Parts: structure tokens; sequence; C-alpha cells
């Protein structure tokens, strides 16, 4: 059983989360309720687990991909915006929380991958991923490198696999079809191919994680770097003159990251449904709300409507958003999942060479 | 809001042409390009700010620079000269269009030849004096016509339209109507209209006296 | 099998009327399409009316008609429809219906795209003004016309209701120097438009310029011969 008469947040520990913990600190002022903030490890796993048997946070945080099958189990209260609140945030926000017709989280911020580079190093970045290759040959002269990104969660490596016609569910005439899994045709292959050739020449390293990655470009060691707005802040404190701009094309075609909204769930075993409700509503979503997380690490583009005009002030968001506007939001459904653990074992059988691009794909089948 | 620069730009066969829209208070980058010919439907050029729709020729292309979304034309066509027209789609799923640019002919600069019409006595045989002015085949378009009722200024009393470009000498005509009551234009004797024009080194002004000849 | 989309509706309609447009699609299916209203004034610039552009369909509409017009459409029969309510003389446009659709759009139409497809328009007009023909006045050439030069005349076609005028000289023999300009829409609610032509000046007194004026939604033909005015 949860604890009534406060709240218990559970967001991941990549996001603002002392600056959430600041907006509770507002509302324990007002209303003498406290609000505890956790960032627990593998909590997209952890939820369900301990949701299903009636334990748990009183609120979740993640990308709205996660959702459905959370749903499907029962395990979220349905939200009761009223039409005032609803046409407070994006239409489009509001359709990435819908299941089964029923919204079942609030949208907090749109997030997009951008291709980010150090100015110093690299003033003219490439806008193709074939050029890549002999840039880092270049750097490599200097004790440099071209690119480090996270090879570990297979959402960094999507949007090349998709840019060439990979996919993850087939969606026709109204519905998907879950047995038509786009992870192993022409253009998948294409793409997982171009990145594990770049690691056997050497141009990036299988083992490279989040840490490496942003350990690297924070300390100018290599030119270039892919992540979402939640880095910058970090960046920020190393003083690299960073920019942020769009991911190369592959073949011609641009990148084609996963959009994810960010969205905040009411668990059903919570006994503070009301609280979380006026704390989501009232003290999360606004201006100052949504300014205090932000201030912490950067949410991307927030979908509430009234910050919009501050958000057009921050030249990496338009970058943002021009990522997503070549990109496509990620489905909710339960499979969700499932397409996540098959890509993720895939791109790190084929970039360590146990396996081949074909083997590793098929296995993804 | 989409600022849309310049609202009339002329240009020849094989120029560079360059067009920009600037976005307020907005993050959108699902901005599109229109091309619209006399009397036709618009025609789709670029969606998604940079994406060549297909079956468009290759000398289209969209960039974005900040807030600032650009129509380029890498080597102007005959086929080319029309109106375009850039479009947003915000985030609230509300759609704005661009005032929009005319790309038009340039040629050398021509001044018009000016004349002025008195209202004629069957007109006046019902209570309504029309003075029109003529501006005939000049370029470029921007001119400026003041009616001087005896010596004084008018304002809110005169409208004008302008021609198309013309097919084989790309000039401009326009035409100016002066309006006035049969009563009020009897009230007075000269009736010019001054014409100010890049192609004229000062105004030119043609004028009359009422019921001379 | 080609897409395509065609307007019906148009129309004159009297200030405070209504009047329902009717766009119909061909060669695809309109429910997994967004469908749009955009309209332009006379001389003037496109404007976005009306939207349906959500899986759930969502509808979204411009400052300047909402609450007098509805988008709406019928799926069994693949139309859409505007149904616009309190018309206003500024509603007078050409009404275009066109259609927006992304392939990979699944529960989400994202990302917003091009408008594709366009039908060819239909005209709305909104007027209190009765079928009115035109009273066609001479432009006299001036007597003080430059000599072994070029003078200029015309004749004036005013007050008619509704467009359009078509104007010719000499029967159609006389085209070289012709420029018949675009109507203007008086505060009276009637149209007037100018047709002038240039000729040498040696030719007033021994070539005869008679101006054509063809008004046929009132059925009215003139012939109105110019020549300098007699003092
Ligand atoms: O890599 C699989 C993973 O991708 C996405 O997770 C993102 C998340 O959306 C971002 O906010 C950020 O935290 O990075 C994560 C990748 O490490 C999906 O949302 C998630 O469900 C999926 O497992
Ligand atoms: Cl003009």
């Amino acid at each position: 059983k949860i604890e009534e008469g406060k709240l218990v947040i559970w967001i991941n520990g990549d996001k603002g989360y002392n600056g959430l913990a600041e907006v509770g600190k507002k509302f324990e002022k007002d209303t003498g309720i406290k609000v505890t903030v956790e960032h627990p490890d593998k909590l997209e796993e952890k939820f369900p687990q301990v949701a299903a048997t009636g334990d748990g946070p009183d609120i979740i945080f993640w990308a709205h991909d996660r959702f459905g099958g959370y749903a499907q189990s029962g395990l979220l209260a349905e939200i009761t915006p009223d039409k005032a609140f609803q046409d407070k945030l994006y239409p489009f926000t509001w359709d990435a929380v819908r299941y089964n017709g029923k919204l079942i989280a609030y949208p907090i911020a749109v997030e997009a991958l951008s291709l980010i580079y150090n100015k110093d190093l690299l003033p003219n970045p490439p806008k193709t991923w074939e050029e890549i290759p002999a840039l880092d040959k270049e750097l490599k002269a200097k004790g440099k490198s071209a690119l480090m990104f996270n090879l570990q969660e297979p959402y960094f490596t999507w949007p090349l696999i998709a840019a060439d016609g990979g996919y993850a569910f087939k969606y026709e005439n109204g519905k998907y079809d879950i047995k038509d899994v786009g992870v192993d045709n022409a253009g998948a292959k294409a793409g997982l191919t171009f990145l594990v050739d770049l690691i056997k020449n050497k141009h990036m390293n299988a083992d490279t994680d989040y840490s490496i990655a942003e350990a690297a470009f924070n300390k100018g060691e290599t030119a270039m770097t892919i992540n979402g707005p939640w880095a910058w802040s970090n960046i920020d404190t190393s003083k690299v003159n960073y920019g942020v701009t769009v991911l190369p094309t592959f073949k011609g075609q641009p990148s084609k990251p996963f959009v994810g909204v960010l969205s905040a769930g009411i668990n059903a075993a919570s006994p503070n449904k009301e609280l979380a409700k006026e704390f989501l509503e009232n003290y999360l979503l606004t201006d100052e709300g949504l300014e205090a997380v932000n201030k912490d690490k950067p949410l991307g583009a927030v979908a509430l409507k009234s910050y919009e005009e501050e958000l057009a002030k921050d030249p990496r968001i338009a970058a943002t958003m021009e990522n997503a506007q070549k990109g496509e939001i990620m489905p909710n459904i339960p499979q969700m999942s499932a397409f996540w653990y098959a890509v993720r074992t895939a791109v790190i059988n084929a970039a360590s060479g146990r396996q081949t691009v074909d083997e590793a794909l098929k296995d993804a089948q | 809001q989409m600022t849309q620069s310049p609202s009339s730009l002329s240009a020849s066969v094989g120029d560079r042409v360059t067009i920009t829209c600037r976005a307020s208070q907005s993050v959108s980058s699902a901005v599109a390009w229109y091309q619209q010919k006399p009397g036709k439907a618009p025609k789709l050029l670029i969606y998604s700010a940079s994406s060549l729709y297909s079956g468009v020729p290759s000398r289209f292309s969209g960039s974005r620079s900040g807030t600032d979304f650009t129509l380029t034309i890498s080597s102007l066509q005959p086929e080319d000269f029309a109106t375009y027209y850039c479009q947003q789609a915000s985030l609230t799923a509300l759609l704005t269009f661009g005032q929009g640019t005319k790309v038009e002919i340039k040629r050398t600069v021509a001044a018009p030849s000016v004349f002025i019409f008195p209202p004629s006595d069957s007109q006046l045989k019902s209570g309504t004096a029309s003075v029109v002015c003529l501006l005939n085949n000049f370029y470029p378009r921007e001119a400026k016509v003041q009616w001087k009722v005896d010596n004084a200024l008018q304002s809110g009393n005169s409208q004008e339209s302008v021609t198309e470009q013309d097919s084989k000498d790309s000039t401009y005509s326009l035409s100016s109507t002066l309006t006035l009551s049969k009563a009020d234009y009897e009230k007075h004797k000269v009736y010019a209209c001054e014409v100010t024009h890049q192609g004229l080194s000062s105004p030119v002004t043609k004028s009359f006296n009422r019921g001379e000849c | 099998s080609e897409v395509q989309l065609v307007e019906s509706g148009g129309g004159l309609v009297q200030p405070g009327g209504s009047l329902r447009l009717s766009c119909a699609a061909s060669g695809f299916n309109l429910s997994s399409s967004s469908i749009h209203w955009v309209r332009q004034a006379p001389g003037k610039g496109l404007e976005w009316v009306a939207s349906i552009y959500s899986y759930y369909g969502s509808t979204s509409y411009a400052d300047s008609v909402k609450g007098r017009f509805t988008i709406s459409a019928d799926t069994s029969k693949n139309t859409a429809y505007l149904q616009m309510n309190s018309l206003r003389a500024e509603d007078t446009a050409v009404y275009y219906c066109a259609r927006e659709y992304h392939s990979y759009w699944s529960y989400s139409w994202w990302p917003r795209v091009g408008l594709d497809y366009w039908g060819q328009g239909t005209l709305v007009t909104v007027s209190s003004a009765s079928t009115k023909g035109p009273s066609v006045f001479p432009l006299a050439p001036s007597s003080k016309s430059t000599s072994g030069g070029t003078a200029a005349l015309g004749c004036l076609v005013k007050d008619y209701f509704p467009e359009p005028v078509t104007v010719s000289w000499n029967s159609g023999a006389l085209t070289s120097g012709v420029h018949t300009f675009p109507a203007v829409l008086q505060s009276s609610g009637l149209y007037s438009l100018s047709s002038v032509v240039t000729v040498p000046s040696s030719s007033l007194g021994t070539q005869t310029y008679i101006c054509n004026v063809n008004h046929k939604p009132s059925n009215t033909k003139v012939d109105k011969k110019v020549e300098p005015k007699s003092c």
C-alpha cells in the first residue's frame, strides 16, 4: 500500500529531478504536503513490477511509448483534466498519451535527438553520415575523434536505422499490424551495416556508453555527439563552445529519430490522486513550474502553449524541433518494450562482432 | 504570424532567387512553400522546411536559419515567374500563410506617359463626376499618383488598379479614378494628377480646367 | 487512379446569409487524410479558414471565422463540407479545399506536411446588390495631344453588378496598345473599370474608335464611339 497524505514521484536520473523537487517544495509550502522525488535505476522496468502488486510511486515520469503497456495492465489512473486545461497544451501532445480512446497521462515535453558539435574543433559539422569516416581519419591525426554517442541504447542508433526504411510496426487502415515488424528490411540492414563498419574501421568503439561519450565530448576529445536536451546543462558547465543542429542524412535521406513525449502517469494504486492532479495541473504545468525543472536540465519543447514564446528564444529548441519534424512520434502500444529489447540486443551483438548484421536483425525479427 | 519578404522582386532567367519568411513566437519546423499562377490553384513546392516535394524540379530548395525560413531558386527559368507563398503549421494546429512574393521579369527602367481625362458630359448628366489619370507602359511597378483639386491634396476619394506585366515589353499600366459628386466637381476649377516614378527625374503633372475645352 | 478534389456550392449570397460548400474527394480515402479549407479574396493572398487535422477528428478555425463557420465530413461519401453562416462582405473569395497526408502517420498525425492536392476553387460572393448593367462613358482624347506622337482614349464602364464585363475595340480589330484594367469595387457595392488604348495623334480626325462593352449578367451590349469633344 502507498502512503496517504504525501507524494512520491519517480523520474529518470538523466532528467532535472532536483528542479522537479523544487516544484515539490513550493507545493509543500502552499499545502503542507511533502513531495519526495526519486530516480531509481531501470525505473521503466521496476514500475510495472511494483505497481502490479499495488505498490510504487504516486506519479511516474517516462516518455510516452511505455504507457500503453502500463495502461493495458491496469496500472494507471485515467486522468481527468477538464476542457479548459486540455486547451492549455498542444493537441498533438494529447494524442501521444491516448490509449484505447482515453487519456492515461499528462504530457510534459517533446524530446528529439540532435547532433551536438564542438564549434572550435568543427565549425562546419557534416551534413551526411557518409563523410564521417574521412573526418575521423583527419581528427585522429590531431589526437581527437569525430563522433561518440551511446551505443548501448537503441534509441540513439534508431535515427540511422530508420533513415533508409527501417520501422517498428506497420500501420495500415487505421491500426497497427504488430506481426509486421520492420527491423530487418533493406533499409534497417543498410543503416546498421554502416554503424558496424564505423566500428570495424575503428571510427567508433562498441563499448561506448552514455557516460563515456558525455565525458569525451565535454572535455573536447570528440567533435560530435548525439543527445537530447537533458544533456545540454552539463555541456554548459564544461564551457565547451557547442552547437545543436540537424542529424546527418543517410543515403540522401534525413535521419528519422523517434520523438518522445515526456509524460506523467498517476498510479492506479495511489490514494493521493487528487493531490497528484493538483500538483501536475497547477504546479508543474505552469510557466514557473516548467521553468524550475528546465533550469536544472532542459526539458525540450514543453507542451504548455503559454511557454512557446520563451522556447522560441532558445535556438537549441528550434534545432530540436527540426529533427522532430523529420522524425515520428513513437507508438505507445504494449508491444513497444519487446521491440526495444529486440533492437537493443541486435545492435549490441552486431556492434561487438558476435553476430553479423543479418544474423542479429533476423534474431530481432 | 509569418512575415514574408520581399512583397515583390524582379529577376532574370538564370538568376539565383531568395525568399524568406520569419516565424514569430514559434518553434515549429512545419514550413511549406507554394507556387501560384494567375487564375490557378496553388502548387506545393517544399514541405518540412527543406524536403523537396516529389516531381518538383531540383532548382527549388528550402532551408531554415534560426526563425527565418528561405526558399531558393538556383537558376530562374521562364516558367518560374509567378507568386510564391510560405506556410506554417503551428504546434497549436493553426495554419498561417505568408503575404506572398511576386517574382517578375526585370527590364530597363521606363518612365510612364501620363494622361488625364475630364468627366464626360453624359456622366455629369446624372450627378457624379469621375476624373481618370492614365499611366501607360512603365517600369518598375512602384508609382505614386497624387490628385490635386485647385492645388488642394485629395485623400479617400480615389481608387486605382494596375494591369499585369505585359507579355512582350514587360511593362505595367495604372489607372486612377477620382470620383466626386457633380456639386463638388463644379465648385472647383483646376484638376491635376501628379505622378512620381523612378524613370522621371521630377514629378510630372497633367491638368485641365473645368469646362474650358 | 488520380487524386483529386472538387469544390462546389459557390454563388451569390446576401450579408447575414448562409452557404454550404462541398469538397468531393476521389482517388484516396478522405478519412486517413487531413482536410483544409483555404480562401483567397479577389486580388489578395491565401488565407487559411478551417481544418480537420487529427485521427480523432479534431477541428480548428481561423479567428475571423470562429463561431460562424463549421467544417465537417461524410466518410461514407468521401466528401468534406464548409458550412458558412452569418456571412459578411469580407468573406467574398475563391474557396479552396486541400488535403494533407503523410504515409507514415499513425494514431499520431505527426509531422505536419504540405498541402499536396488542391481543388480548382469555388467562388463565393457576399453582397446585397441587385443585378445592374453598366453605364459606359467616353474618355475623350485630350485636345492638347502631342502631335506627331501618341494620344490616349478609352471608355469608363461604371456601376455594374456582378462581375464580369468584357471590353473590345472596333469589334476586335483594334487590339494593339489596349489595356483593360482590373475592376474596382466601389463603396456602393457596384464595380467599375476602364479600358484605354493609345493611337497616333494624326488619326483622331480620320479614324473611328468604338469600344464594345458586354455585361452578360444583365444582357447589356453597348457600343460607344469615342471622339474629341466639340467646343
Ligand atoms: O533505448 C531504448 C529506450 O529509448 C527511449 O528511452 C529514452 C528516453 O525516451 C529519453 O528520455 C532518455 O532518457 O533516453 C532514453 C534512452 O536511454 C524510450 O523512451 C524507452 O522506452 C526505450 O527503452
Ligand atoms: Cl503599383
